[PDB]
């Protein structure tokens, strides 16, 4: 996966088309001087801009895009889909994809819908039209069919940097995403900060149990790591002994990746009472 | 005024004030229960601020200190996105995109009148000019435009057609120019007071929304940049951001005395007008009246609508007229209305009566809304009522005790006129001109319509077959016709007051009738599930006509004719109740008796009533 | 099902000649645009997200093209 954010802000891939089928070719960021975003405004490669025409998201909108009175289009990138984001699916009405429960909120985000569905004990959470949340334990949320991720690009009413479905189009999320704690038993999965994809709240103390019976070692990587303060810190603990393996805070970034020869690791997170940030996304990969 | 001009702006949950300086103090106005504030105006003379709430569906006001929080308008509003204060005449103008009406009332709220209703398609912003007597508004239809009219809703005309969704319409009174933001093209344009000499002030703006002006600057709000900015009004340069980090700023305004300057005849003694004083460009002003009221020949005083038709929903009682200009139906502003079941009107005192189904009481109030009074309370469960206008009584049916109980308008009870073990009176309509009453007796297995005298004597079953749910009754005293509607059988039938000549008027494309009333030579009725007011010609000249549609939860409908006071007093129970203590009956030969309820008996006076 | 002005979530909730578009911070059934009527066309990309007064799409066999500045529904 090339994205671990809700809107592909960290996308640095090689797709230079608005869609792989029936799309339009993107313009180069080093020759879009008519427009706001280009290489002259942003030297040092800020926001992933450079001498290329690959899709990017520098402005902080709901999805990656490129220039092409239509002078831009959203990029339908298959790889750019954050682990946890199960996909954009259709909603033809009665019954809905997720049948558990539902609410409406004028301050809705991806997390606030997830936190609502997690609070009612539902595994899946789905946002529609920017403001309508839906919850359920339904295995057939795909019943009406999968839609293109560009069709689920209506802004969340609380946060304009996030996608929250569309007109008869539901973006789904596993309720483990942004939960203050949880158990992980898959070969490979991602663990986000609390309240992701919103900014993590102050005074959080959350811990996630990664345990893969049979794994010789686990390959931890940090595709996203935006922790503000030194008092804020992400810790990896040995599951058996509870010994602190590593400490990562604002003034101590993690590597690209590192191996831990264990089948049982406890990721911890501690948030202070000063400043908030986007958070993190720890992709682990067990090896047998 | 000597205080410096300060900037007010609405922002969803709260309204805040700031100075003209960059990054100066920012304080919220201490208001309570504000959910979604949109439009914004003020009154410097009263030291008051006015705003519209699209979540509450209201137009409120309060002082700068936060005290005197009161809802000025809170009925018949869907999306009041535009609003403005007539400071000279002391009136409150507003525009509603959902209902498609430009309305006006006093600043406190009373005497509401619709100025523009025909040919409106979502009027958004609103800018008044009571010194000159013009009002200007932006329109967000299929073809958006900026129209102009006189402040009495006269002389309507399109000022600039070729424009997008214009917002923040504001008048530069010193140099005589109109300014507005455009949401489609994202620019601030300017033109003179006739919509010519059109110039673009600022084109390179991301999302300019709210707008106002003062001295030699324009102040606008931006959704993209999240800021309140200003610039030179003519040039569009000398640009400075006043405030930042402001999410979803709706409207912006300059609070100063020089903004509300000028003068007209309405500022002096309200132009001697009885209700409303409306400024005009040619002739100074003109005296307006409330909705439906007729302005008298003297061009000052008003009289309430002579003839009108009342129809009630679950949570409101409406009023409509039969005008050539299809004048729009209004919601009567009664605060006491929660769950109405039936309605009836007293044309002598001009007051509205209804049955609250939840609270179980017969309440009273005039069309204004004031002079509220409960006449019957508790067990008692009123179903339907019918007012004897001559004897000053209400004949109503109780679902609890199963009786036709009669009560005075003031409150005190007359007595029960009809009771039985197996009897269940439900629908009720009186005919005191002839001296009879008509009611649906829904007995178990066998429903039936019955006639009786107003004391409960001379009972007889008019119809006992071809019935299932006799739900609503209505009669015409002039032509001598009785009408009833059936819910289950899905039809409206008719006959004479005697019972002969039973004919089915309509029995197709009807689902659930719940009310009947006669207006001139037309039988108006209401359908709950279809959600339509429809009518048919009783003579049979003209066809079936649909009056209105999309009216949810229709309960009861009632026509009101103007009371002929001379012809009223020809009725012998009109004056002194015919000398009777309780019921005043009319004989077949036009002479009056005096009768009593069940529990009383007529005495040797043949007037008073005593117990057996 | 939903009438013009009634609260909706999806366009399926509304009637035949209506679509579900956002007004302020809730969606209501608005009518679909016919030939000649003004349609939405976003200049900036962020203005799509900031739009709280959404118009419906142009009808069957209509495209949101420029007038001959604003855009109107015109045939192909
Ligand atoms: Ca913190």
């Amino acid at each position: 996966p090339e994205c671990f954010t809700a809107n592909g802000a960290d996308y640095r891939g090689t797709q230079n088309w608005t869609a792989l089928q029936g799309g339009k070719p993107c313009l180069f960021w080093n020759e879009t001087f008519q427009h706001p975003y280009n290489t002259l405004k942003y030297p040092n490669g800020e926001g992933g801009l450079g001498e290329h025409n690959y899709c990017r998201n520098p402005d902080g909108d709901v999805s990656p895009w490129c220039y092409v009175g239509v002078y831009w289009k959203y990029c339908e990138i298959p790889a750019c889909q954050m682990p946890g984001n199960l996909g954009c699916y259709k909603d033809h009405g009665n019954p809905p994809p997720l049948t558990g429960t539902s609410k409406t909120s004028n301050k809705l985000t991806i997390q606030t819908c997830i936190s609502f569905c997690r609070s009612q004990r539902f595994k899946f959470a789905g946002m529609e039209s920017g403001y309508a949340c839906f919850c359920g334990n339904n295995p057939d949320y795909w019943k009406y069919g999968e839609a293109a991720s560009t069709e689920c690009n209506s802004v969340c009413f609380g946060d304009h940097t996030q996608p929250c479905g569309g007109d008869g189009r539901i973006i789904l999320f596993d309720t483990l995403v942004g939960a203050c704690g949880g158990n992980y038993s898959a070969m490979s999965s991602v663990v986000y900060s609390p309240d992701f994809p919103d900014t993590y709240a102050t005074g959080r103390v959350c811990y996630w149990t990664i345990r893969v019976p049979g794994a010789s070692h686990i390959h931890f990587s940090f595709p996203l790591f935006d922790i503000r303060d030194s008092a804020d810190m992400v810790e990896l603990l040995d599951g058996y002994t509870h010994r602190v393996l590593a400490r990562f805070h604002g003034r101590s970034r993690p590597p690209l990746s590192f191996n831990v020869s264990l089948d049982f690791v406890i990721l911890y997170f501690f948030s202070d009472r000063i400043n908030q940030a986007q958070g993190f996304a720890v992709l682990y990969q067990a090896v047998k | 005024a000597d205080p410096e001009a300060f900037l007010l702006f609405s922002r969803r949950a709260d309204i805040r004030r700031i100075s003209l300086e960059t990054n100066n103090n920012n304080v919220a106005i201490p208001l309570t229960g504000v959910k979604e504030a949109s439009a914004l105006d003020f009154d410097v003379t009263d030291n008051r601020i006015y705003w519209t709430d699209i979540s509450l569906k209201t137009i409120s006001r309060a002082f700068m200190n936060g005290s005197a929080l009161e809802h000025v308008v809170e009925f018949g509003l869907d999306y009041p996105e535009g609003m403005a204060v007539d400071w000279l005449g002391k009136n409150l103008y507003w525009a509603d995109t959902g209902t498609n009406r430009i309305e006006v009332s006093k600043l406190d709220g009373q005497h509401r009148q619709v100025l523009v209703w025909k040919d409106l398609d979502s009027p958004r912003a609103l800018a008044l000019d009571p010194a000159e007597g013009f009002m200007y508004w932006t329109e967000w239809g299929g073809k958006p435009k900026i129209d102009r009219a006189a402040m009495d809703g006269s002389e309507r005309t399109t000022l600039v057609p070729n424009v997008g969704r214009a917002n923040g319409l504001t008048i530069d009174y010193a140099k005589r120019r109109l300014y507005w933001t455009d949401l489609d093209t994202n620019l601030i344009e300017s033109s003179n007071m006739l919509g010519l000499n059109r110039e673009v002030i600022a084109d390179d703006l991301p999302h300019p929304f709210g707008l106002t002006q003062y001295q030699d600057y324009i102040y606008w709000t931006d959704w993209s940049r999240r800021s309140i900015e200003r610039a030179n009004k003519t040039s569009g340069q000398n640009r400075t951001i006043i405030q930042g980090h402001l999410d979803y700023v709706m409207d912006i305004l300059v609070f100063h005395s020089s903004r509300q300057s000028g003068w007209n005849e309405c500022a002096s003694s309200n132009g001697h007008c009885s209700h409303l004083c409306l400024a005009v460009p040619v002739g100074g002003f003109v005296c307006g009246c409330p909705a439906h009221y007729s302005l008298n020949a003297d061009n000052r005083t008003c009289s309430a609508p002579t003839t009108f038709l009342l129809f009630s929903q679950k949570s409101a009682i409406n009023r409509m007229v039969i005008d050539e200009q299809q004048s729009p139906d209004i919601i009567l502003p009664i605060h006491s209305l929660r769950n109405v079941r039936a309605i009836d009107y007293d044309p002598l005192d001009k007051q509205l009566y209804w049955i609250d189904s939840r609270q179980n009481m017969i309440r009273k109030a005039q069309e204004d809304g004031s002079q509220g009074f409960t006449v019957v309370v508790s067990e008692i469960q009123p179903y339907d009522l019918s007012i004897d206008i001559y004897s000053r009584y209400i004949y109503w049916t109780c679902e609890a005790t199963n009786v036709i109980n009669v009560t005075r308008l003031d409150g005190r009870s007359v007595g029960v006129v009809l009771k039985g073990e197996q009897d269940r009176p439900r629908a009720i309509v009186v005919n005191p001109e002839k001296g009879y009453m008509y009611f649906t007796n829904l007995q178990e297995r066998s429903p039936k319509i019955e006639r009786a005298a107003l004391d409960g004597t001379e009972r007889e079953v008019l119809f006992f077959s071809g019935l299932s749910k006799p739900i609503a009754l209505a009669l015409d005293s002039r032509l001598g016709k009785l009408f009833w509607a059936d819910s289950d059988l899905r039809r409206i039938e008719s006959s004479d007051l005697s019972g002969a000549n039973r004919i089915v008027l309509e029995d197709s494309n009807i689902l659930q009738p719940v009310g009947l009333t006669v207006f001139e030579n037309w039988l108006y009725w209401i359908d709950k599930q279809q959600q339509m007011i429809e009518k048919i010609d009783m003579t049979g000249r003209e066809g079936r006509t649909k009056v209105q549609a999309r009216i949810a939860q229709l309960s009861d409908i009632h026509a009101v004719k103007e009371l002929n006071l001379q012809e009223y007093r020809q009725h012998p129970c009109a004056q002194d109740n015919g000398g009777c203590s309780h019921i005043c009956l009319v004989k077949g030969d036009g002479t009056t008796r005096c009768s009593c309820p069940m529990h009383l008996v007529l005495l040797q006076d043949e007037l008073s009533c005593g117990e057996p | 099902k939903g009438q013009e002005g009634s609260v909706c979530l999806r366009s399926s909730d509304c009637a035949s000649g209506l679509c579900c578009a956002r007004h302020f911070w809730s969606k209501i059934c608005k009518p679909v645009l016919k030939e000649g009527q003004v349609c939405t066309k976003h200049r900036r990309k962020g203005s799509h997200g900031l739009e709280i007064f959404q118009r419906c799409y142009c009808g069957e066999g209509l495209s949101c093209r420029i007038q001959k500045r604003l855009h109107t529904c015109q045939r192909h």
